[PDB]
RNA sequence: CCCGCAGAAGAAGCACCGGCUAACUCCGUGCCAGCAGCCGCGGUAAUACGGAGGGUGCAAGCGUUAAUCGGAAUUACUGGGCGUAAAGCGCACGCAGGCGGUUUGUUAAGUCAGAUGUGAAAUCCCCGGGCUCAACCUGGGAACUGCAUCUGAUACUGGCAA
RNA sequence: UAGCUAGUAGGUGGGGUAACGGCUCACCUAGGCGACGAUCCCUAGCUGGUCUGAGAGGAUGACCAGCCACACUGGAACUGA
C-alpha cells in the first residue's frame, strides 16, 4: 500500500528533489544527490526511450505517493475526460486529499499529510475522511479537528509552508488550521518541470 | 482480392494449432511417471539432460523436462506437469511442477524459489 | 394496403399450386459489395393460371399445406 | 536551435583479400521543433567520429515542415522503398504515440501529439525518409487555399 | 472494355497533370459534365466546353499554381465493381476537410460540403485531395 | 394475474427496490411488462428517496392488476400520508 | 457508524536484472552442473549457470503455466499481393453468374430524406446521485452500426420503354 | 458428402386438433428440395452481453437477466387453466 523503504535513494535515483524528505530544514545537501543511485551511480547510463518515459513516470508516482494499479487507473480516468489527457493526469492527482492537506501546509511531508488524513485529524464540510485517494471537489472546506488541533506536528510544519511556493488554487487562513480548495489546479500554476508528454505515451502501448 | 471472389469464397481464416496437447486448455496434469532417463541435446549443447516418460491421466503418453539441480523422481512418484518446451531436446514439450505432489524442491536454493519450489531460509 | 411482393415464376406442374423466385438486392455484411439473393416460395393459386416464367404478384395468408403459405393476389405481365 | 538526436548505430562490414574490415553506420535526425527537420545518414571507421560525421549532413539536408499549433494539419501517407508510414493529426490531447525512428523525425520536427503506424518493413533508415516523404507532402490550408485561388475562409469553414 | 466511363474521366485528369499537360479531351455525358462542373466550381480545373452535336467532346482545361500541379490526388471510390453510398452523418471529409469529395445526391451533384448543410447524403463518386 | 411489486436490486446490506409491473408467476427480478417508478428504503432526510408514477398506474389498476402490500403503501405514501 | 483505552506497538511480498526489457560488481560447480520466451549462454578471468550481493521491479500479492485477442497490413472490407521472393490455369469457345457506351421519356426495386412504431431490462457511455472515498449500488438522457411500415427527394444503379 | 426424397410434393373428400395444416387417412396427379449448397457427416444450447481491438473485425456465451431444451434410459397417456 506504501513505500515505507528508504525515501532520500528514491530522489537520488529519479535526480531531482521530490520532496519525499523535504520537511524542518530547506536543502539536504546530505545524500550525494544526482551522483549515486546505489552502489554504482558513477555509471553513466545510456538510457533508452523505454526508460525516461518509465523514469518519467516514477518520478510521478514517487512524488505524489501512489502505486501503479491507483495510478494506472488515473490514466484510465484521464483519458475518459474532456480535454488534454495529460493535464486530467496531473490534475487527478493533484485533487488528492493527502496532496491538498501537504499544499495547505498541514504536513511538512506527503507522508506526513497521508497519515495525517488516515488518523481522523483531517475533516472537509464538516465530515471527516480518512482516505489519502479522497478526490477533493471544487468549492470544498478541508480542515483539522479540535482534538487535534494544534498538535506539535502541524505547527511547525506550517511554518515551513512560508518558505514555500504556496499556491493560487487554495487558500489557508493558518490561525485556525482551517483551508479552502477553490478551483481546479491549472497546469502553468504548478511544477513546470515534471513531463506529463512521457507518461501519457508510457501506458499508450 | 477481387471483391466478388471473396463474396463466393470468404477469407479463410488460418486456425493455427496448440503447442501442448495437454487437452481441455488444462494448466497443469497430473502424471503417474515411468522410465526416469538422461539425454543429449541437439548441436551446441551437450550435457546431461533430466527427463522423464509421463503416463498421463487423459491418456496421453508424453516426456517432460525435469528442472532445476536433483531431484527424488524414480519408477513410479506421482507429478504435476505445466506446459513449456525446453528447445533442445526434440520431443520434450513439458515440464515437472517441483514442489507439487511428490515431485520435491530444489535442494538449497534462495533465489528464484517459486520456481523450483523452495521454503525461505 | 397489403404487404405484397413481386417475384418471377420457377414452375406450375402441381396442380393448383406454383413455386415462386423472388430476388432481393440485399448487401454483404463484411464486403459490402451487392448480392442478388433469391427467395423461393411455395404460393396457392385457383387452377393453372400463371405458367412457367411470368411475374406474380403474392400474399401472406392462412397455411394450407406443409410449406405454401403464401397465396396469389393478381397477374402482371402474362409469360412471353 | 539544435534539438539534435540519434535514431539508429550499425556496424557493417567490407570483407578484403586480408580479411572484414568494420565500419559504423550512423543515423542522426535534427530539426528547431518548430517545422524544420533533416535526416542525415554518415558512415564512418569509428563509431563517434561517424555520429559527427552524420550530424554535418543532417544540418545542410533539411526540409520545411508547415504543420497546425502542434500537430499535423490532415491524415497522411508517405511511402518509401518496403515503408508505409502512416500518420494522423489528433487533438492536442495525447502524446507522440509513433514507433522508434519513426517518432525521433516527429518530436524533433516539432509534432507534440499524432497517431502514427509503420507498416510493411520497419528499416530505421527508411521509415526516416518515409515520415520526412509524408510530412514534406503534407500541405497546409494556407497553400490550399493559395492553390485553388479562393478564399481561406470558403474553403475551411 | 471501357466498363466505367468515370473512372476514365479522372484518370484522364491524374495523367493530365502528371504529364503536365494542358487540356484533356475525351467523351462527353450527362454525368461527365456534373462532375467537371463541380471540379471547376471550387477550383481543381480552370474552365471547360462541350463542343459538339452528334459526338461531343468535353475538353478541360487542368490549372497548375507553382510547377507543381493542383490536383494532388484524385480517385474513384464508388466503382461498378463496388458500389459505395453512404448516409447524412457518415459522409468522408477527404484531406481533413480542405479537399473535397463528389457525392451524388439528388439535389443534383456536387461536394460532400454541400451535402452536409443541405441535409442529405448519396452516392460518393470520387475522392479529391 | 399481473401485479405491480417491488424487484428488489442493489448491493448486500443496502437494497434498492425497482417497484415494477409484472405477471405473478413471473419471478421477483426476472421478466415484467414495464417499470413504473422505484423505492430506495435507505435514502434517508435529503433530495432523493421514492418516485412512483401515478399515471401509469391508473392504467394497470385500473384495468385489473393488484398492488402488493408495500406498494399499496407507497401509493399511501406518495399522497396525502405529510 | 460514534466515543474512551493502551502503546509503533500486531502487520510483508515474489519476479528478474546478456539482448528484446527499467536493472552488474564477483566469488563461478569449467559445454560438468545447469539456463532458456526468442537470439542464444556455459570449453580455468561471465552482466546469460547456483550462490552470497547492490540494485531493477513490482506490492498483498507476485511469479510460472493454460487459454482469447492484440502487435500480425502474417486471410488485408476499411488495409496485402501474383516478371525473378509463395503465387497467371498450356491455350481457346461458352451457358449460369458478375459488369456494361450513350439521349429523350416512364417507374421507384436499389439509393437517399423524412416521419411513425419498435430495437425488453441490465450492460456500455455521458450527466448525476448515493453509501468516510473507492470498487459497488443507483436517478435521468444518449445508444442498441436493427428492422418494419407510411410518405417524399430521383442525381446515381436497375427495371419497362423510344 | 451431389444427389436426396414416397405421406414423399400438391388436390378432393372423410376424420381429428383450443386452433390451420399430410396433423392423419382414403383416392388422384408426379412432384418437391438441390450448385445463392439439398443430402450425409462432425461439432454446438441460443440471446442480452463478456473479453479484445484505433475501429472494422476476432474470440467467446461462467456469474446476473430473457427464451428453449432435459429430469435414472426409451416410451405412452391420465389429471388439469
Ligand atoms: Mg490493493
Ligand atoms: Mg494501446
Ligand atoms: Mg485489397
Ligand atoms: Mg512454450
Ligand atoms: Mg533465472
Ligand atoms: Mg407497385
Ligand atoms: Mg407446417
Ligand atoms: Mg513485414
Ligand atoms: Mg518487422
Ligand atoms: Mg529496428
Ligand atoms: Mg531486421
Ligand atoms: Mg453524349
Ligand atoms: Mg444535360
Ligand atoms: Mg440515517
Ligand atoms: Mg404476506
Ligand atoms: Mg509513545
Ligand atoms: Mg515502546
Ligand atoms: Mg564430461
Ligand atoms: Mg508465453
Ligand atoms: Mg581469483
Ligand atoms: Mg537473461
Ligand atoms: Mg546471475
Ligand atoms: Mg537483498
Ligand atoms: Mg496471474
Ligand atoms: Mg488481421
Ligand atoms: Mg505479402
Ligand atoms: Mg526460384
Ligand atoms: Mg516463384
Ligand atoms: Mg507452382
Ligand atoms: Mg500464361
Ligand atoms: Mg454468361
Ligand atoms: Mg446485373
Ligand atoms: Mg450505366
Ligand atoms: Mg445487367
Ligand atoms: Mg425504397
Ligand atoms: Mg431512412
Ligand atoms: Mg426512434
Ligand atoms: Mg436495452
Ligand atoms: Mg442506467
Ligand atoms: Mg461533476
Ligand atoms: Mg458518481
Ligand atoms: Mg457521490
Ligand atoms: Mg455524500
Ligand atoms: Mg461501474
Ligand atoms: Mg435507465
Ligand atoms: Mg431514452
Ligand atoms: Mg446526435
Ligand atoms: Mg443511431
Ligand atoms: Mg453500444
Ligand atoms: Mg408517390
Ligand atoms: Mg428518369
Ligand atoms: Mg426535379
Ligand atoms: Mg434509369
Ligand atoms: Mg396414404
Ligand atoms: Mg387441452
Ligand atoms: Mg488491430
Ligand atoms: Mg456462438
Ligand atoms: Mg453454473
Ligand atoms: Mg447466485
Ligand atoms: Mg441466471
Ligand atoms: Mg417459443
Ligand atoms: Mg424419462
Ligand atoms: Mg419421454
Ligand atoms: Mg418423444
Ligand atoms: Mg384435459
Amino acid at each position: 500500500a506504501r513505500y515505507l523503504g528508504p525515501k532520500l535513494k528514491l530522489s537520488r535515483r529519479e535526480g531531482t528533489d521530490l520532496f519525499l524528505k523535504s520537511g524542518v530544514r530547506a536543502i539536504d545537501t546530505k545524500c550525494k544527490i544526482e551522483q549515486a543511485p546505489g552502489q554504482h551511480g558513477a555509471r553513466k547510463p545510456r538510457l533508452s526511450d523505454y526508460g525516461v518515459q518509465l523514469r518519467e513516470k516514477q518520478k510521478v508516482r514517487r512524488i505524489y505517493g501512489v502505486l501503479e494499479r491507483q495510478f494506472r487507473n488515473y490514466y484510465k480516468e484521464a483519458a475518459r475526460l474532456k480535454g488534454n489527457t495529460g493535464e486530467n493526469l496531473l490534475a487527478l492527482l493533484e485533487g488528492r486529499l493527502d496532496n491538498v492537506v501537504y499544499r495547505m501546509g498541514f504536513g511538512a511531508t506527503r507522508a506526513e499529510a497521508r497519515q495525517l488524513v488516515s488518523h481522523k485529524a483531517i475533516m472537509v464540510n464538516g465530515r471527516v475522511v480518512n482516505i489519502a485517494s479522497y478526490q477533493v471537489s471544487p468549492n470544498d472546506v478541508v480542515s483539522i479537528r479540535e482534538k487535534a488541533k494544534k498538535q506539535s506536528r502541524v505547527k511547525a510544519a506550517l511554518e515551513l509552508a512560508e518558505q514555500r511556493e504556496k499556491p493560487t488554487w487554495l487558500e489557508v487562513d493558518a490561525g485556525k488550521m482551517e483551508g479552502t480548495f477553490k478551483r481546479k489546479p491549472e497546469r502553468s500554476d504548478l511544477s513546470a518541470d515534471i513531463n506529463e508528454h512521457l507518461i501519457v505515451e508510457l501506458y499508450s502501448k | 482480392a477481387t471483391v466478388n471472389q471473396l463474396v463466393r469464397k470468404p477469407r479463410a481464416r488460418k486456425v493455427a494449432k496448440s503447442n501442448v496437447p495437454a487437452l481441455e486448455a488444462c494448466p497443469q496434469k497430473r502424471g503417474v511417471c515411468t522410465r526416469v532417463y538422461t539425454t543429449t541435446p541437439k548441436k551446441p549443447n551437450s550435457a546431461l539432460r533430466k527427463v522423464c516418460r509421463v503416463r498421463l491421466t487423459n491418456g496421453f503418453e508424453v516426456t517432460s523436462y525435469i528442472g532445476g539441480e536433483g531431484h527424488n523422481l524414480q519408477e513410479h512418484s506421482v507429478i504435476l506437469i505445466r506446459g513449456g518446451r525446453v528447445k533442445d531436446l526434440p520431443g520434450v514439450r513439458y515440464h515437472t511442477v517441483r514442489g507439487a505432489l511428490d515431485c520435491s524442491g530444489v535442494k538449497d536454493r534462495k533465489q528464484a524459489r517459486s520456481k523450483y519450489g523452495v521454503k525461505r531460509p | 394496403k397489403i404487404r405484397t411482393l413481386q417475384g418471377r415464376v420457377v414452375s406450375d406442374k402441381m396442380e393448383k399450386s406454383i413455386v415462386v423466385a423472388i430476388e432481393r438486392f440485399v448487401k454483404h455484411p463484411i464486403y459490402g459489395k451487392f448480392i442478388k439473393r433469391t427467395t423461393k416460395l411455395h404460393v396457392h393459386d385457383e387452377n393453372n393460371e400463371c405458367g412457367i416464367g411470368d411475374v406474380v404478384e403474392i400474399r401472406e395468408c392462412r397455411p394450407l399445406s406443409k410449406t405454401k403459405s403464401w397465396t396469389l393476389v393478381r397477374v402482371v405481365e402474362k409469360a412471353v | 536551435e539544435l534539438q539534435e538526436k540519434l535514431i539508429a548505430v550499425n556496424r557493417v562490414s567490407k570483407t578484403v583479400k586480408g580479411g572484414r574490415i568494420f565500419s559504423f553506420t550512423a543515423l542522426t535526425v535534427v530539426g528547431d521543433g518548430n517545422g524544420r527537420v533533416g535526416f542525415g545518414y554518415g558512415k564512418a571507421r569509428e563509431v563517434p567520429a561517424a555520429i559527427q560525421k552524420a550530424m554535418e549532413k543532417a544540418r545542410r539536408n533539411m526540409i520545411n515542415v508547415a504543420l497546425n499549433n502542434g500537430t499535423l494539419q490532415h491524415p497522411v501517407k508517405g511511402v518509401h522503398t518496403g515503408s508505409r508510414v502512416f500518420m494522423q493529426p489528433a487533438s492536442e490531447g495525447t502524446g507522440i504515440i509513433a514507433g522508434g525512428a519513426m517518432r525521433a523525425v516527429l518530436e524533433v520536427a516539432g509534432v507534440h501529439n499524432v497517431l502514427a503506424k509503420a507498416y510493411g518493413s520497419t528499416n530505421p533508415i527508411n521509415v526516416v525518409r518515409a515520415t520526412i516523404d509524408g510530412l514534406e507532402n503534407m500541405n497546409s490550408p494556407e497553400m490550399v487555399a493559395a492553390k485553388r485561388g479562393k478564399s481561406v475562409e470558403e474553403i475551411l469553414g | 472494355s471501357m466498363q466505367d466511363p468515370i473512372a476514365d474521366m479522372l484518370t484522364r485528369i491524374r495523367n493530365g497533370q502528371a504529364a503536365n499537360k494542358a487540356a484533356v479531351t475525351m467523351p462527353s455525358s450527362k454525368l461527365k459534365v456534373a462532375i467537371a462542373n463541380v471540379l471547376k466550381e471550387e477550383g481543381f480545373i480552370e474552365d471547360f466546353k462541350v463542343e459538339g452535336d452528334t459526338k461531343p467532346e468535353l475538353e478541360l482545361t487542368l490549372k497548375y499554381f507553382q510547377g507543381k500541379a493542383v490536383v494532388e490526388s484524385i480517385q474513384r471510390v464508388s466503382r461498378p465493381g463496388l458500389r459505395i453510398y453512404k448516409r447524412k452523418d457518415e459522409l468522408p471529409k477527404v484531406m481533413a476537410g480542405l479537399g473535397i469529395a463528389v457525392v451524388s445526391t439528388s439535389k443534383g451533384v456536387m461536394t460532400d460540403r454541400a451535402a452536409r448543410q443541405a441535409g442529405l447524403g448519396g452516392e460518393i463518386i470520387c475522392y479529391v485531395a | 394475474m399481473v401485479t405491480i411489486r417491488l424487484a428488489r436490486h442493489g448491493a448486500k446490506k443496502r437494497p434498492f427496490y425497482q417497484v415494477v409491473v409484472a405477471d405473478s408467476r413471473n419471478a421477483r427480478n426476472g421478466r415484467f411488462i414495464e417499470r413504473v417508478g422505484f423505492f430506495n428504503p435507505i435514502a434517508s432526510e435529503k433530495e432523493e428517496g421514492t418516485r412512483l408514477d401515478l399515471d401509469r398506474i391508473a392504467h394497470w389498476v385500473g384495468q385489473g392488476a393488484t398492488i402488493s402490500d408495500r406498494v399499496a403503501a407507497l401509493i399511501k405514501e406518495v399522497n396525502k400520508a405529510a
